[PDB]
């Protein structure tokens, strides 16, 4: 399919950014779209080979695409603003219609200052024995709190192996201070398994949270720990209680 | 006065001599008006007719884009076809694609046709109803399937019946100076003795447009009449066509040979006798 | 005007 | 240009009917529907001109008037829960330059087999002083009210599926930083 | 695969008149594939400035080209067309004859 670099980008207001797209090989057309929340993708620009054809009427001259070699393409946003914060979707096709495929996207958040960025703190909470006797089941809950922005990937890991049966992460986060616009986020996740499977002493649980935050490129002059890209994890074991 | 807009696309592979050659040419009636050729200095759709010279860069951009699209898909299509027929990578092979709309005397849409051919033979052929194909082959039957699913949007009917007609009507109004001008043939007879027994009479039509003509020879008497040799109509290289018909007649009898010429540029059919 | 293909073979 | 519903509400195993509205559709414009799952890019599902069409994924019905068409989803699953956008146009003028609306957010919920609205308290594996509240096993036919005071925090619902034990259930989460888990609703 | 032998027609835009400005034509048609060589000869030696038409074809998918140069025809000057194609066992030469 279409592939996008990177899947997550944070950038300070007023600074430049450059996503990249690598289309399905042999597709001679590549399109850039921009999608904000609760909205269909808006068309930005496209190419036939390396030739940048029609360029949207409503497009900032901050925005500007390149497809040298008519293969990969790079969208470049200059002097970033709040509104810019949106999913940048890539698309590739064989002429006007056939094989029309969208990439998964690059999520962009423009923060008014880097200091607003915080990594998540993660806890796994064991099941209630109230629940275990009554419903004959054991609902674990994972909890990532105090991260900004919302660039986190939360998986479950039973005995070294990722799982999707029983799992439920929230659709989008909720805000800790729903008023102040750059609020810090929190997200939950459940893993329900059989009463007997949580009561096995040998059965290991682990709630992983991949963060996406600053990278070595980003200058950090503050007291506290630099809020870098990291994986923050939390575990539980089965007990015969 | 039965008019046409027709396109002719040719794609030819060249294993390890670059990627496939692609050429497009369009025709109003019997006048070529546009070329595209992906080798030649500019890989762009260009005018081949003085009247196309004052379409702006909008028009040419669209047509250039449409051409590179067709080219790049036909590069793929050759590899597919090579696959279905199980032919080596060294063989050069040919994909051809042709379509046109035809109007009657009255400007009433008459027919659409669109057609594909691989290596000379009919490959895939659009039907009367303009929404369904006939495949010659087991392999074509794969391509038949794939072209039905996607052309349930009636893309051919849409083009042929509607877009092709509209644009025909447009090219006719732009070119009319040259195109709707009926150029009657300049017509004369030539005598070429063989023996004292027989000469050849040759009836010439020269410098005519359009290219639909009839050259017939007839004989006053009850005598035999040797087979006429009709040469196939041929471009002057300046817009107009040439044709000739020839008999060998017994010497003496040459004034019993009358040559009739039918052409729309001619008020009524002309009749022409050798006169030395 | 010509038209580019929407399907392939 | 075309309007549809901003959202639509379904139950599992059902058939769902979203209708696009294209009164000024061109004579040769055709109707083509995308399906965008949470996070992933939009995916082509079905295109139609005037004939009714039927693929694995779905079926598109067009009436004569051609002023409105209706994508119809069979035996809708939990997975089949996305935004469904309706485009009206033609490659021929578009250039593959797609124009998307707001689309229609499709929710699919499970038919709650044994309604059993409970509440439970769970202990932080590592520091047992701190906890979270679990509203679970409840009916789909109910809104989960937001938080009230400063530092009460309450999530929307979240359908989970236990495959090798054919049991779908609901669940939500509250926590605070006294405050009994006995108070929500 | 189809291979069709080309059909040749050497000739003149205008009726030939010794000393007067004219155009020599060669009309290769009915052939397949596309791959073709064409020279106009002046007394058995190649003319080195010949134009030609954009490759086209017909109902039957056979190709047709018009090779041409301006010439000045005379009494004794011999013009022909040398065509080669995979289908021709050796280059076919067709002599120009102002009466055909």
């Amino acid at each position: 399919g279409v592939s996008q670099n990177p899947r997550h980008k944070i950038t300070k207001r007023g600074q430049n950014v450059t996503f990249r797209c690598d289309p399905i090989s042999e597709h001679n057309r590549l399109y850039w779209y921009r999608q904000t929340l609760g909205q269909g993708p808006e068309f930005l620009t496209y190419f036939q080979n390396e030739a940048q054809l029609e360029k949207s009427r409503l497009l900032s001259d901050r925005f500007s695409a390149e497809r040298p070699k008519g293969s990969f393409s790079t969208l470049e946003i200059q002097r970033t603003e709040q509104g810019d914060s949106a999913m940048y979707l890539c698309a590739s096709s064989l002429g006007r219609e056939y094989g029309y495929t969208f990439g998964s996207g690059t999520r962009l958040t423009v923060v008014e200052d880097l200091n607003k960025v915080f990594p998540p703190e993660v806890a796994v909470f064991e099941p209630s024995e109230a629940e275990i006797s009554h419903t004959q089941k054991a609902t674990l809950v994972c909890l990532a709190t105090g991260f900004y922005p919302d660039h986190v990937e939360l998986s479950w890991w039973v005995n070294g192996k990722e799982v999707h049966s029983g799992v439920c992460t929230d659709p989008q986060p909720l805000k800790e201070q729903p008023a102040l616009n750059d609020s810090r986020y929190a997200l939950s996740s459940r893993l329900r398994v059989s009463a007997t499977f949580w009561q096995d002493p040998r059965n290991h649980f682990r709630c992983q949270v991949q963060f996406y935050g600053l990278s070595e490129n980003d200058e950090w002059t503050q007291d506290r720990a630099k809020p870098v890209t990291q994986i923050v994890s939390a575990e539980a074991w089965g007990r015969a209680d | 006065g039965s008019h046409s807009l027709k396109y002719f696309h040719t794609s030819v592979s060249r294993p390890g001599r670059g990627e496939p050659r692609f050429i497009s040419v369009g025709y109003v009636d019997d006048t070529q008006f546009v070329r595209f050729d992906n080798d030649a200095a500019s890989p762009r759709m260009v005018p081949r007719a003085p009247w196309m010279e004052q379409e702006g860069s909008e028009y040419w951009d669209r047509e250039t884009r449409s051409a590179r699209d067709t080219a790049q898909i036909f590069r793929v299509n050759l590899r597919t076809l090579r696959g279905y027929y199980n032919q080596s990578e060294a063989g050069s092979h040919t994909l051809q694609w042709m379509h046109g709309c035809e109007l009657g005397p009255d400007g009433r849409f008459l027919r659409g046709y669109e057609q594909f051919a691989y290596d000379g033979k009919d490959y895939l052929t659009l039907n009367e109803d303009l929404r369904s194909w006939t495949a010659v082959d087991t392999a074509a039957q794969i391509s038949e399937q794939k072209s039905n699913d996607a052309s349930e949007a009636e893309h051919q009917r849409a083009y042929l019946e509607d877009t092709c007609v509209e644009w025909l009507h447009k090219y006719l109004e732009k070119g009319k100076e040259t195109l709707l001008h009926l150029e009657p043939p300049k017509t004369h007879v030539t005598h070429h003795p063989i023996s004292d027994h027989e000469a050849t009479l040759r009836c010439w039509a020269l410098g005519f447009y359009p290219a639909e003509i009839t050259l017939t020879w007839q004989q006053d008497g009850e005598g035999h009449t040797q087979d006429t040799e009709l040469v196939e109509t041929r471009p002057a290289g300046d817009g107009t066509f040439q044709k000739w018909a020839a008999v060998v007649v017994p010497s003496g009898e040459e004034q019993r040979y009358t040559c009739h010429v039918q052409h729309e540029g001619l008020p009524e059919p002309v009749t022409l006798r050798w006169k030395p | 005007r010509m038209y580019s293909p929407v399907s392939i073979l | 240009k075309t309007t549809q519903p901003i959202s639509m509400d379904s139950y599992e195993g059902q058939e769902v009917n979203i209708t696009c509205s294209h009164n000024n559709i061109a004579t040769n414009d055709y109707i083509t529907w995308y399906q965008q799952f949470p996070s992933q890019g939009p995916r082509f599902i079905i295109q139609g001109y005037k004939t009714k069409v039927t693929n694995e994924v779905a079926s598109l019905f067009i009436p004569a008037d051609r002023k409105s068409s209706t994508l119809s989803l069979p035996r809708v699953s939990l997975s089949d829960t996305a935004v469904y956008y309706c485009l009206v146009g033609s490659s021929f003028n578009q250039g593959g330059k797609l124009i998307f609306g707001q689309g229609t957010e499709l929710s699919v919920k499970p038919n709650i087999q044994n309604p059993d609205p409970a509440v439970y308290q769970l202990r932080d594996s590592k520091s047992s002083d701190k906890s979270v509240c679990l509203f679970t096993d409840f009916d789909s036919q109910t809104n989960v009210s937001q938080s009230k005071d400063s530092d009460v925090y309450i999530t929307d619902k979240c359908v989970l599926d236990m495959r090798s034990m054919d049991f779908k259930s609901n669940s939500a989460v509250a926590w605070s930083n006294d405050f009994a888990c006995a108070n929500a609703f | 695969m189809i291979q069709r032998t080309p059909k040749i027609q050497v000739y003149s835009r205008h009726p030939a008149e010794n000393g007067k400005s004219n155009f020599l034509n060669c009309y290769v048609s009915g052939f397949h594939p596309s791959d073709i060589e064409v020279d106009l000869l002046k007394n058995g030696e190649r003319i080195e400035k010949v134009e030609h038409s954009d490759l086209s074809f017909s109902k039957d998918w056979s190709f047709y080209l018009l090779y041409y140069t301006e010439f000045t025809p005379t009494e004794k000057d011999e013009y022909a067309c040398r065509v080669n194609h995979v289908t021709l066992s050796q280059p076919k030469i067709v002599k120009w004859d102002r009466d055909m």
